[PDB]
């Protein structure tokens, strides 16, 4: 007796391993990924996060990527040396076990992911999906 | 930081204009103080609605010439370093991308012979600049990356000193203006250049009173 | 000779003594501003001296209470003239 | 409007001062406050425009 | 820990870059105290967006040559020493393995010719390296040991001068820079670097100055 | 055991809101606690190896 957990937390893709894709928060409250690897990473990656603003042109069509800034806790003492968001997925995952995380504060409308610079053949062995919550409207 | 205290113009108190030395690269910031001439004209002050003009008065004219080129976003970029500088003698050329003066969002494989390749970061949409130098002639290239539906504009190819568009700002409470003044990587050490500030205050009713000064920018190497 | 000088003031004493270290000239306004003073305000000195009242009542007092970025201290009063002598 | 768009209230205002952070010149206090609002069945009500 | 308070781009107060000793093999700290530049420029302080850059302004090419080699894990390791010393006039060969700059994680016996075995420590891979002196010239000879799955890359032949990869700090309370600055054990005493540092400071609300300094470092013998 | 090593309490675990570092919406706690030991004479006692 499993349910049509579908609406309710639906999911999409967001990084397939060879293209990024955003994904639309506006309806949602709440939000995070789900990474999960292919096949055995070879050093740590890091992706970037962005956040897309509603096009001038039409507003159901994603704007320019813009990078969301980073937001420390108390905790944080490394502060990744930018104040520009980013996860890193580190070495030793085997590619039987997901990680999740996500940003503490969304702005605008859309979210994405995309690997950042030095680890951009690793991130073709990985992929990066987003489940939100409730729906506001 | 700069600072220059203007003369308050009562018929009271080597070259006409102040000092300002610079160094190629540095972006630095400058201060003035109209207290002294507006402080008697009482009215509202000081308003921002000051104007500058920037003058070359020993250019040495550059021997390596800049350019402009397009790429989508996520696509690679290719082209030439060598169509650039016409040399008139004939000798090699020992092209380099200064470390210091590299891309903001991308990479760059200097090749061996004026080749390179220019990978934008990803999901990245804007332009980025970085200063090449042949045989020691700096010169800068401008790459904007469109956001795959038409185009952006052509950037005006930053000149070897100017003020950037609006980081000023005038204290009327204590008649303190602020700006900021750069200095390209392309700036040739000896030239100078010469700015003149022509600042507008107010009366108590709203006319003007019109200030005009300028400044003797030299550009020297090592500070 | 025929200087002038900016340069800030401490009020001193409880009928306000302003003390010039350079004896405004003669009869020129010297222009006191900032220090909350709504408007710059201007006072004739005595010939040749450096001691000035300053006027107990108030023009403006633009006080900004209530802020985190200078805990609204205060901007400090200065004075503006000239000195020394003409030929 | 009853109906179609509606205003939730959590906690009013609340000030308190800032003990740490006041450096025995600048006495600071905070204040907060938690609300919010949302719009309901949005086919009661129409807008007129020019 | 050297300390160099930097120039204050005010107009005022024999080579231009200050001076940097060094002693090969050592690996020492440096401050650096922009406040007297950056403290006026009301802002956010600094930010970890300093860039470093090493030339060389006297190299005097190395003797020796440098050589890489591969390996699994618990295999151990051969390998000569002769054809690394190009001599062009004709000398003996005194081999010698300094107990100093020996192997990190592993351990070699020096042969009587050019010789020498390289058995790496059980249960261990990586990268190791160790600083041969062939008749009193210097290099190094860099070995991976591989987890005998497929291969490993290539390690980048560290350089006579470095400043390590992310060592640097900053402390926007007080306006300092520190960093770690490293010499090879293979510098040649004599010579002379020269190291530029751009430090970027940021105004309140995200826009950017600029400074540029260098400094000289000579790479001396006995402190 | 009751002479061969001592056990020392100066200050038992204690628990404390750090005012300071602490804001209108975040806390910080600050624990701790302060003892040591020594031997007594350790001819007391005795060991035994392989």
């Amino acid at each position: 007796m499993n349910f049509n957990v579908g609406v309710d937390f639906p999911s999409f893709i967001a990084w397939d391993g060879e293209e990024s894709f955003p994904v639309k928060v506006d309806g949602f409250n709440q939000f995070g990924f789900t990474f999960k690897t292919i096949a055995a990473l070879t050093a740590a990656t890091t992706f970037n996060i962005f956040y897309h603003e509603p096009s001038d042109a039409d507003p159901c069509v994603p704007g320019p990527a813009i990078r969301v800034p980073e937001v420390p806790f108390c905790d944080t003492v490394l502060l990744s040396e930018d104040g520009l968001a980013a996860v890193t997925l580190p070495e030793t995952v085997t590619p039987d076990s997901f990680c999740a995380g996500t940003v503490p504060c969304m702005n605008g409308q859309w979210i994405s992911i995309a690997p950042a610079t030095g680890s951009e053949t690793n991130a073709a062995n990985v992929q990066i999906t987003v489940t939100m919550k409730g729906a506001t409207r | 930081m700069y600072f220059f205290s203007v003369d308050p113009r009562n018929g009271a108190s080597s070259c006409c204009c102040e000092s300002i030395s610079a160094r190629p690269g540095e972006v630095n910031g400058v201060m003035v103080s109209y207290a002294a001439w507006s402080a008697p004209l009482r009215g509202h002050g000081l308003t921002n609605k000051t104007t500058f003009e920037i003058d070359g008065v020993s250019v040495t004219p550059p021997k390596v010439s800049n350019a402009f080129g397009r790429t989508k976003v996520g696509v690679v970029f290719e082209g030439t370093l060598s169509d650039l500088f016409p040399n008139p003698e004939g000798e090699q050329v020992e092209y380099e991308i200064s470390e210091l003066n590299g891309p903001s969002n991308g990479v760059v494989e200097l090749g061996a012979n004026g080749a390179f390749t220019y990978t934008p970061g990803a999901l990245f949409t804007g332009v980025d600049r970085f200063w090449f130098s042949i045989n020691g002639n700096i010169g800068e290239y401008v790459i904007s990356v469109d956001p795959t539906t038409s185009e952006l504009p052509q950037p005006p190819f930053t000149t070897p000193v100017y003020v950037p568009a609006a980081r000023r700002s005038v204290d009327p409470r204590t008649h303190v203006l602020k700006f900021v003044l750069g200095v390209s990587p392309a700036a040739i050490p000896g030239d100078v250049y010469r700015l003149t500030v022509r600042q507008v205050a107010i009366d108590c009713d709203g006319n003007e009173f019109v200030h005009i000064s300028c400044y003797d920018i030299s550009i020297g190497s090592c500070g | 000779p025929e200087k002038t000088i900016v340069e800030p003031i401490r009020l001193k004493g409880r009928r306000g003594k302003i003390i010039l270290s350079a004896t405004p000239i003669a009869g020129r306004p010297v222009v006191f501003y900032g220090g909350g003073l709504g408007s710059p305000l201007e006072l004739i000195p005595r010939p040749g001296s450096n001691v000035l009242f300053f006027p107990y009542g108030s023009p403006d007092r633009f006080q900004t209470w209530g802020d985190c970025h200078t805990c609204d201290v205060e901007s400090q009063l200065m004075a503006t003239y000239v000195t020394g002598r003409r030929c | 409007w009853k109906t179609a768009f509606y205003a939730v209230e959590k906690r009013p205002m609340f000030f308190e001062q800032y003990e740490g952070g006041s450096s025995a010149w600048c006495v600071k206090y905070q204040f907060g406050a938690e609300d919010g609002g949302f719009v309901g069945c949005c086919e009661h009500g129409r807008i007129l425009q020019i």
